[PDB]
RNA sequence: GAGU
DNA sequence: CCGCGTCAGACTCGTAGGATTATAGCATACGTG
DNA sequence: CACGTATGCTATAATGTGTGCAGTCTGACGCGG
């Protein structure tokens, strides 16, 4: 076998379109908005240090314009194939296991 | 009767004077084809329809544009036959004269600036043949006609779509024949909806307001009117009678000084009439009755200006009253009703969220094309560029018609884009059936069904080229400049070609013509299909599409259809049916006039005939005054039952209206099940021609006329007396009262010799004429392949008994006598083509010499000097056709080779061994060989041989035309010059070079000497040319494909005899297999000593249901016992009027015989003929459903001196006793089926395997193995036969190391398994990771 | 050859490298010419 | 590039000669036009022949493509793997 | 039911193999599920011994 | 017959016996001469009655 | 059908006596070339599970 | 591959791979350049758009389609369904020794008996032939035994009747609905094409012979032919295993 | 198109 | 619940090959015998 | 240097897609509002 290097992560659409979602299951992100995310129409926040942004939740581009002035800086919101991959990564699965 | 008839007449059962004749079988293609190209002037037909279409048309900036003038087709490069045989495509040029025409745009519309006019190529068009099919890459081909749902009007309904409610939801349904689908639906909440192309669903009041209609005026539209009147105090209401019907009376009804209906009373028919008689207009209400009325139109207060109340808004006390004070006394509210007059629109008005027609056009704007900006041009163009724009939008007359007949219009045709009118009213008859007046549509029935032939497919998919090159015409246009640039330039031709090639080539509706029998080619012609682009598919096909309907009585055949997938879909077309102009079916019905029943006839269509009461043809008539019995019966409205002699409005005109062609050929039809008849007539299409060409005894009379209209048997175009016949090639005379006065008058029909078919089977033509006989127009001079003196000949008729024979004749199994064999009358013909292809490659040219490697003196003996076999040649398997070499590359030699080499010096050569062998198994006689060669490339030198055969025999046709046209012609100047100054011998003294110059008187006879003297010299200039073009193609260096230098084609033909597994059948759907050819001496005989030929099991009858088969042996006997005793007769040599007392006896015997043969206009001789055919059976013809009777045949057989029952004593061959019961013996007519068991045999223990799966190949002609299926393993699981299992998964199929190692073993004796893993999985996991998936086998 | 059973489980980017014998970074099939890859 | 843009010249060349001759052109009808060999033509218009997918279903039913019946030729036989 | 039964054995060879393979394998992919080859459906993939 | 045979007799004895059967059956049923002719599918007077 | 047909086949049926049985023919000939997949189809699915 | 005509073939998935690799090398170029970020943007879902089709085409919106119309055939589309991998090439399989023809009558055979055409019978035993012709010397080596098969020679039958006998060979008929419808018999050849089968087990394969084709299957291993002889000889398997009745009723 |  | 989506839909045999379009014109640049 | 393959530049203004098909199948089983 052989190997490409992708210059920007892509999603395996088998753990994406076949049902269940499986990695929005595992966000407990509905698949809409997984989407809006991957396609670039809105930024999905991935670490809002300030508890005034929380985690997951979706903004669209003028709603990243505002919170970019006002408090910006502490917190962390992406777009694409990159900011679901990173929001996989973060997140703990012991942890929010015990919590669940 | 006609010369040809004279020869042998067929003896009629049939009791109903035909009033109408079978018309021309392959009507269909023909007209519809000729439609096509016909270049219609104003009416535009096909070709020129396209043109109009879309012509004339302009560049983007609008100064440039090109506008049609005249199309022509140029003659065909190659005629026919050598498109056949070369392989190339049988085609018109396609020449259209185009003017390129600019306007200035510094002046108005300055037309003179420049006009550029000139004629461009643009693609070959396919021609269609003489009988109906298309020369494609040199193969026959039939388009099948289409059938589809009708463009127009369509009302349908889901029945309980929601299973739960089980609601009825009505829909609308605008079918364009080009555009976006219109869709009108009811939801469940009764809410009308609009969707377009089935997108997301609006409601329907936004459609009306896109079309500019404020709410009060859709209100006004499909609402009535309800008017209260506010008079003093009181509340008056105008009253219309027959609303309050089924209703409760919620107040106390009462007029000027009578009460009628109190409080809670229900109002009757009764009340209501008695209301209506006293004329009630206004009526004294309750205030508070009014909640809960939509008031209809807007009103405003007069003084301060404002809304009081807007349109569709429910009206109440506080409304009332303050519209009262603002002065309104009167007020409009919506007619509407729970059950009659449902309020729908209104509901869906408060469900619409638009407001005004611009908002309207946004919404619209914004389903098409969601998210989207909107723009108010974008909506506007949209909207109109939908269903409102002549380019995009099409309903076609068709589309018109079926839409203004559906809505009850007055005028038939008219425009084909949507007016506003006709979308209101579209949605008022959806509403009507919502209502309960009104029916929805089936699609079944055939007057929503329209059937599309060839030339209205050709034209739209021409209609498709034209439009991928206006765009680029466009494009060029636009940027392109106006002074040099032509207007050939932008055209291309690539486009439209590619388009129409695509048509016939990649179509499912165009399919290799079946032609293995004359029957199977007309039947396939006469086909229709519901399948393909445009249609349904065989997954989206249901059951309800595909089951008889009521229509497709006297238009389509319910018992013609295949027993596959394609049960419901393809469909054969009845008989005397015919294409509606615009595209329906339709049959003929004879009309009645008060009883009487008149020769005129009318085509009705599928709608129209269930208007009227159609009395069947079964109906017994009182000699040209009216039916017989008091009681008819008929049928109408789809259904059937009684009725009064006067009441009948039509008859049918045949009994054979009702089946099909195939059908109608089976005799005794209405005697056999329906199930068993469809496969009688599909197997019958089946039947392969024999040897010796057999007419049916027991016929139906169809089977003439089919052989004639097939237009595989050569027919006379002029009648006269044959001046020359011959096996190539018949020469006919013409009669001076039909010889045309121009010409000689000699025509010559070239008759067709042994060709291949498309099934591999032969196609010869026999003359059937003696030389010097006077032959009618219209009579048959040769005989097609399987066809006897005109008649339809498809197998052959032979003597059977029905009993059981030791098992031989198992399920259906057949045992036949030697006897059949040794005469050789089941063996047939099979011409097979083999092609030995000279490719270059990279390495160099393939070559075909003679010179190969390891090649025995034996095998190139038959092989000449370029390597090519002998004309005459006899080869089996292996033996090689055509030697080819090819330039073999490196290879690493094993050390073995390498040491081996050495020993023996052999150095292996530079050249390889492709040579085209025979294929194995296979054996016969090279008939013919074919040789291509590109143009540069140094010719064969049996190529040269070969064109010098084509060279000298062509000049020896040509020559033959001109010197027997020479002949006739001056024949003719002979006669000329007789009339006036005639000396016979004397001008026959000096030679006939020199006759010309003698003139006559001036008169018209001097004229008609100058006449042929100028046609004289005009073919003598034509014979010059023709023989240059014919010499020009013979040298003509053939264009191959890239890569190909050059090809040989081998037509072998071989001689295949019947044998046991061989598959044989007769018309009644009584299939079986040979199992045993029984030597003579073991057939059982009768006392007489004749042998039976074929022995069939009588257990395959009860539980079949086809006992036409019975009837036909008994009549077969009768038939052949009457032959016998002409037979007797004739070797006595007893007289012409004793055969004659006999045969007159014989033709005049049924009780109602329809056809009347009287032997005194006979003359003696031409009974004598006629008699030394009768000899072999006489032929005997029973009609569909107006066949022979019981008491007729039994009559017959007692003409033959055999037995009423037809069971005769028989006596065992093997013992010489007697069987202990009579038999049913007689003639059933059987045929050869085209399954022969030597194309099925096949066997394969170990070939080539499958690229990437490994498992072997599939298929015969691959030398493939069976599949083995999950089905298959299953079995081996259940009985646990393990090893056996294992052993076809692995060292069987993918296994490499397993298989080569297990054949080792094997051919060592020891049967060893040495089992792996299939290379399959390994794949399998391959894929797997190339997915992504991490799949890894953790092993033990 | 011969193994007991078989997983599947998630493949990592890592895990697709461990595979792989070489990077393909270019659409190039073969040589038009020389029918070489 | 050079080879496409060749093969171009040769196909635009084959149009205006299809116009005027009414038939599409041959190879050497092309090459004579040019000036040129005709194995410079054919080896560039067989290169202009287009492919054909593997997996492409055959005879318009959806039966069973091109690799169900493509041998591996490379690939002898039991037989002759047994014969070595 | 019996579609249901056999997309619930424990071998997801077989559950693949039968139908809505694309699912049961990204079903299985995630679990880490493992067969060992029991079943005869699983054994005749592998071209084994029943 | 050939059930009560396999229970008291066993496979050999059926197995012969089943072949005996084909052959015996399939010989008289040719020695019959039986046959399918118009006349055995007798009707009965009390068809037009009954209709 | 509220019309069966009264005639048989020895006396011989007439044109809209056969044309009546087409129907019936034809739905059952269908049947077979359609309702065999669904037949199969359950076979299928029984044995996999068994 | 190259078809024999000069011209190539490839799989879809070729296709496929290739626009995966012009994007993403595409969007390694726009990085490169530093490119403004709405052209990034489409160049991300347009490779995303790639790999979707690649792995499974008609999954997610519109298959991406040939010339021809029809969508391209994906990776998931080789393991999915019917043409899959498992249905097609791995539950059931293509099997070498393997033939199939015609099939008639034959009364005269015994219960454990069927028709096998000489001609079918020598290609399905052919390297039993030649292990044979060996021992017997006649052959030399694997080759001549091959030529002397090829030229059929008369002392090619008798070797041929010689290991045909005790060999059974196994029939089948389609749809092989229960097991019965594979039977094993001893072969009898025959000089003519078709199979000759058993009256009796008519019932159990439904043939009727009207034109119905039979395949045959020669069990190669000393334990196949065991097998077949033993579990599934038609002598051995009267009883249907539905029901404890007799299949082979005379009919 | 061939048996089911 | 409603509505929109995804998933299945018998077994062997056959026949036959095959389709479409178009990318300017010229000067410098890189790699191999 | 040549031969084969590649990279490159051209200057009236021109500045948000469409296009070619799909034809509507069916009874069931889950999945967000
Ligand atoms: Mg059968």
């Amino acid at each position: 076998m052989g190997h490409i290097e992708l210059a920007s992560p892509t999603a395996h659409i088998w753990f994406l379109k076949s049902l269940p979602s499986r990695i929005g299951l595992l966000l407990d992100m509905p698949l809409r908005d997984i989407e809006r995310v991957l396609y670039f129409e809105s930024y999905v926040v991935i670490e809002g240090g300030m508890t005034n942004l929380e985690r997951q939740q979706i903004l669209t581009e003028e709603q990243y314009l505002d919170a970019l002035e006002e408090f910006g800086d502490e917190f962390d919101a992406k777009m694409g194939a990159e900011a679901i991959q990173a929001l996989l990564k973060s997140m703990d699965l012991e942890q929010e296991c015990e919590q669940l | 009767y006609s010369y040809t008839e004279k020869k042998r007449i067929r003896k009629d059962f049939g009791k109903r004077p035909q009033v109408l004749d079978v018309p021309y079988l392959l009507s269909i293609q023909l007209d519809s084809f000729q439609k096509f190209i016909e270049q219609d002037p104003e009416g535009q037909y096909g070709l020129e329809a396209a043109f109009r279409s879309v012509f004339p048309i302009q560049s983007y900036s609008g100064n440039s544009e090109l506008q049609y003038v005249s199309y022509r087709l140029g003659e065909p490069v190659f005629d026919v036959q050598e498109c056949q045989i070369r392989g190339v495509t049988y085609s018109a040029p396609l020449r259209v004269k185009l003017r390129l025409v600019i306007y200035e745009r510094e002046a108005p519309e300055g037309t003179v600036k420049d006009i550029k006019e000139q004629e461009v190529y643009m693609g070959e068009i396919p021609l269609m043949t003489d009988n109906g099919t298309f020369v494609i890459n040199g193969t026959e081909r039939v388009i099948v006609s289409q059938l589809h749902r009708s463009p127009g009007v369509f009302f349908d309904s889901d029945k309980g779509k929601t299973h739960s409610s089980g609601k009825v939801l009505y829909n609308a349904r605008i079918i364009p024949y080009r555009g976006s689908w219109l869709d009108f639906e009811f939801d469940p909440k009764d809410n009308l909806f609009v969707r377009i192309d089935r997108r997301r669903k609006l409601p329907a009041t936004i459609i009306l307001r896109a079309l500019n209609y404020t709410t009060e005026q859709i209100l006004d539209l499909f609402f009535e009117k309800v008017i209260f009147e506010i008079r003093d105090n009181k509340l008056q209401m105008e009253l219309v009678p027959e609303r309050l019907r089924g209703e409760t009376a919620s107040f106390d009804i009462e007029a000027n000084g009578k009460v009628y209906v109190e409080k809670g009373r229900r109002i009757t028919a009764r009340h209501i009439r008695q209301l209506e008689k006293d004329d009630v207009k206004l009526i004294e209400v309750p205030v508070e009755y009014i909640a809960g009325k939509v008031v209809a139109k807007d009103y405003i207060d007069e003084s301060t200006g404002e809304l009081i109340c807007a349109a569709n808004m429910e009206l109440s006390l506080d409304l009332l009253a303050k519209l009262s004070q603002s002065g309104h006394k009167r007020i409009e509210t919506l007619f509407t009703n729970d059950l009659d007059h449902g309020p729908y629109i209104s509901e869906t008005l408060r469900v619409d969220p638009t407001n005004d027609r611009l908002s309207a056009l946004v919404e619209i704007y914004r389903m098409m094309r969601p998210g989207e900006p909107p723009t108010r041009e974008a909506a506007e163009s949209l909207f109109e560029n939908l269903f409102f724009s002549e380019d995009r939008y099409d309903l076609s007359a068709v589309g018109r018609m079926k839409f203004n007949r559906s809505l009850l219009r007055e005028e038939i045709e008219g425009s084909g884009i949507l007016s506003k009118d006709d979308i209101i009213d579209v949605m008022k008859k959806l509403i009507d059936i919502r209502n309960g007046k009104g029916e929805v549509d089936d699609i079944d029935h055939l007057g929503n069904r329209r059937i599309r032939s060839v030339g209205e497919m050709a034209e739209n998919q021409f209609r498709v080229g034209l439009v991928r090159v206006e765009r680029a015409v466009k494009e060029r246009l636009s940027l392109g400049d106006l002074d040099t640039l032509m207007p050939q330039d932008m055209i291309n031709a690539k486009p439209i070609s590619a388009a129409v090639k695509e048509f016939f080539g990649s179509s499912q509706l165009s399919q290799f013509m079946d032609q293995n029998n004359p029957l199977s080619e007309i039947t396939h012609k006469r086909r229709i299909s519901a399948l393909g682009p445009g249609g349904l598919t065989r997954e989206r096909a249901g059951f309800e599409v595909r089951d008889v309907h009521p229509t497709h009585y006297g238009r389509v055949c319910p018992i013609e259809t295949p027993e596959g997938p394609n049960i419901g879909l393809i469909n054969s077309l009845s008989v005397y049916a015919q294409t509606n102009e615009y595209g329906f079916l339709e049959t003929p019905y004879r009309k009645v006039t008060d009883g009487v029943v008149t020769d005129e006839i009318h085509y009705l269509s599928a709608i129209e005939e269930g208007n009227y009461v159609i009395a069947q043809a079964n109906s017994n008539l009182d000699e040209e005054g009216h039916f017989v019995e008091d009681l008819v019966t008929c049928r109408s409205k789809g259904e059937s039952s009684l009725f009064s002699r006067d009441q009948v409005d039509y008859m049918d005109v045949s009994t054979q209206q009702v089946v099909s062609v195939g059908a109608s050929l089976i005799p005794f039809l209405e005697h056999d099940d329906a199930n068993r008849a469809l496969m009688g007539a599909n197997m019958q299409r089946q039947a392969v021609p024999t040897l010796r060409a057999d007419k049916p005894l027991v016929g139906t009379g169809m089977e003439r006329a089919v052989a004639v209209d097939s237009g595989v048997t050569a027919v006379a175009k002029r009648g006269g007396v044959v001046q020359y016949v011959d096996a190539s090639r018949i020469v006919i005379k013409v009669n001076e009262d039909e010889m045309y006065p121009g010409e000689a008058g000699i025509d010559i029909y070239n008759l067709t010799k042994y060709t291949r078919s498309n099934q591999n089977t032969c196609i010869n033509q026999m003359p059937c004429v003696s030389l010097g006989e006077p032959v009618e127009r219209g009579d048959v001079l040769a005989d097609g392949p399987s066809t006897d003196l005109g008649e339809l000949a498809l197998g052959q008729n032979m003597r059977v008994a029905f009993m059981p024979w030791n098992g031989y004749n198992f399920e259906d199994s057949i045992l036949v006598s030697e006897r059949v064999v040794q005469e050789d009358r089941f063996t047939t013909i099979h011409i097979q083509e083999l092609a030995c292809v000279s490719r270059d490659t990279k390495l160099g040219p393939e070559e075909i010499t003679a010179d190969i490697p390891n090649v025995g003196e034996a095998a190139l003996s038959k092989l000449d000097e370029s390597g090519i076999v002998y004309i005459g040649a006899e080869v089996t398997g292996g033996d090689i056709l055509v030697g080819k070499v090819t330039p073999k590359g490196e290879t690493q030699l094993t050390p073995e080779e390498k040491l081996l080499r050495a020993i023996f010096g052999e150095k292996a050569s530079d050249v390889k061994d492709s040579s085209l062998r025979v294929p194995n198994g296979v054996s016969g006689t090279v008939i013919d060989v074919q040789v291509f060669t590109r143009d540069g490339v140094e010719k064969d030198k049996r190529a040269l041989e070969i064109e010098e055969m084509q060279l000298k025999q062509a000049k020896k046709d040509l020559s033959e035309e001109l010197q027997i046209l020479e002949a006739g012609l001056f024949s003719r100047i002979r006669a000329v010059l007789v009339a006036g100054g005639v000396e016979a011998e004397k001008l026959d003294k000096l030679p006939r070079d020199r006759w010309l110059e003698l003139g006559l008187t001036d008169e018209e006879k001097q004229n008609q000497l100058e006449q042929l003297a100028e046609q004289y010299d005009e073919l003598k200039h034509e014979f010059e040319k023709k023989l240059e073009a014919k010499r020009r193609k013979i040298t003509q260096g053939d264009d191959l494909a890239p890569g190909v230098l050059k090809i040989v084609k081998v037509y072998l033909a071989v001689k295949r005899r019947i044998q046991p597994g061989d598959k044989m059948a007769g018309r009644h759907g009584n299939k079986g297999v040979i199992s045993k050819i029984n030597p003579i001496e073991d057939m059982p005989y009768d006392e007489n000593g004749t042998p039976v030929d074929i022995v069939l099991n009588p257990l395959g009858v009860p539980s079949r249901m086809n006992i036409g088969q019975i009837l036909e042996t008994h009549l077969g006997m009768a038939a052949k016992g009457i032959g016998d005793k002409i037979n007797a007769m004739l070797k006595q040599q007893q007289e012409v009027a004793k055969l004659r007392e006999f045969i007159q006896r014989a033709y005049d015997l049924g009780a109602d015989v329809r056809q009347k043969v009287d032997l005194s206009t006979f003359s003696d001789e031409e009974v004598m003929r006629l008699a030394e055919n009768l000899r072999k059976g006489m032929p005997i013809a029973t009609p569909v459903f107006d066949g022979a009777k019981e008491a007729e045949i039994k009559e017959l057989l007692k003409l033959g001196d055999l037995p009423t029952s037809g069971q005769i004593r028989l006596y065992d061959g093997r013992t010489g006793e007697q069987f202990e019961r009579p038999v049913t013996v007689g003639y059933m007519y059987m045929l050869k089926l085209n399954h022969l068991v030597d194309d099925k045999m096949h066997a394969r223990s170990t070939g080539s395997y499958s690229l990437v799966t490994q498992q072997p190949l599939g298929g015969k002609a691959q030398f493939g193995g069976q599949r083995f299926g999950e089905m298959e393993v299953w079995a081996l699981e259940a009985y646990g036969a393990a090893y056996t299992l294992q052993e076809m998964l692995t060292v069987k199929s993918d296994d490499v190391n397993g298989r080569t190692k297990m054949y080792k073993n094997i051919v060592d004796g020891n049967h060893q398994m040495e089992p792996g893993m299939p290379e399959s999985f390994n794949v399998l996991l391959k894929e797997i990771r190339s997915l992504g998936i991490n799949i890894e086998l953790e092993d033990e | 050859e011969e193994f007991d059973a078989i997983k599947i489980a998630l493949a990592s980017p890592d895990m697709i490298r461990s595979w792989s014998f070489g990077e393909v970074k270019k659409p190039e099939t073969i040589n038009y010419r020389t029918f070489k890859p | 590039i050079h080879i496409v843009k060749e093969l171009n010249v040769y196909l635009r060349t084959a149009r205006e000669l299809s116009h005027k001759l009414d038939h599409e052109p041959s190879a050497e009808e092309i090459a004579e036009q040019l000036d040129k060999p005709v194995d410079d033509v054919s080896r560039m218009l067989r290169l202009n022949e287009r492919i054909t997918s593997v997996d492409t279903p055959l005879g318009g039913d959806s039966e069973k493509a091109l690799l169900d019946i493509l041998a591996d030729e490379k690939e002898n036989g039991p037989e002759d793997t047994t014969q070595d | 039911g019996i579609t249901k039964a056999s997309l619930a054995t424990e071998s997801f060879i077989s559950a693949a193999s039968f139908q809505e393979t694309t699912r049961v394998l990204t079903e299985a992919a995630v679990a880490g599920k493992r067969d060992e080859l029991r079943g005869l459906k699983e054994n005749v993939i592998v071209g084994r011994l029943i | 017959m050939l059930n009560t045979c396999y229970r008291i007799l066993g496979l050999k004895p059926t197995v012969i016996f089943a072949d005996q059967i084909m052959y015996t059956g399939f010989a008289y049923a040719a020695r019959s001469g039986a046959s399918v002719g118009i006349d055995d599918m007798v009707i009965p007077e009390k068809k037009h009655e009954i209709i | 059908i509220e019309t069966p047909i009264t005639a048989n086949f020895r006396e011989g049926l007439n044109v809209l006596q056969y044309f009546i049985s087409t129907h019936g023919a034809r739905k059952g000939l269908a049947d077979t070339a359609l309702k065999t997949a669904n037949s199969g189809y359950l076979t299928r699915r029984l044995v996999d599970v068994a | 591959v190259p078809l024999d005509g000069g011209r190539f073939a490839t799989s879809d998935l070729n296709d496929l791979y290739r626009r995966v690799i012009n994007r993403n090398n595409r969007l390694k170029r726009l990085l490169d350049l530093a490119a403004p970020d709405i052209i990034v943007r489409n160049e991300k879902r347009m490779l995303q758009e790639a790999v979707d089709a690649l792995l499974d085409n008609g999954r997610r919106g519109r298959a991406i389609t040939g010339s021809n119309k029809r969508p391209l055939k994906s990776l998931a589309d080789m393991i999915k369904g019917k043409q899959g991998r498992f249905r097609q090439n791995l539950l059931g399989k293509r099997v070498d020794y393997s033939g199939r023809s015609v099939i008639t009558v034959g009364p005269y055979l015994r219960l454990h008996q069927c028709g096998l055409p000489k001609k079918m019978a020598l290609e399905l035993f052919k390297p039993f032939i030649y292990g044979k012709l060996e021992l017997r010397g006649l052959a030399t080596t694997i080759k001549a035994a091959k030529k002397m098969v090829e030229r059929e020679e008369a002392v090619v039958w008798d070797i041929l009747d010689e290991v045909i006998r005790e060999h059974p060979v196994l029939l089948n008929r389609a749809p092989t609905l229960h097991r019965l419808g594979i039977q094993a018999f001893e072969p009898v050849l025959i000089e003519g094409k078709a199979i000759q089968l058993h009256p009796l087990v008519c019932a159990a394969y439904n043939a009727d012979f009207d034109g119905d084709q039979m395949a045959v299957h020669v069990p190669l291993t000393l334990e196949a032919q065991l097998e077949a002889r033993a579990l599934m000889m038609s002598t051995n398997n009267i009883l249907s295993p539905a029901n404890g009745e007799p299949i082979i009723v005379p009919s």
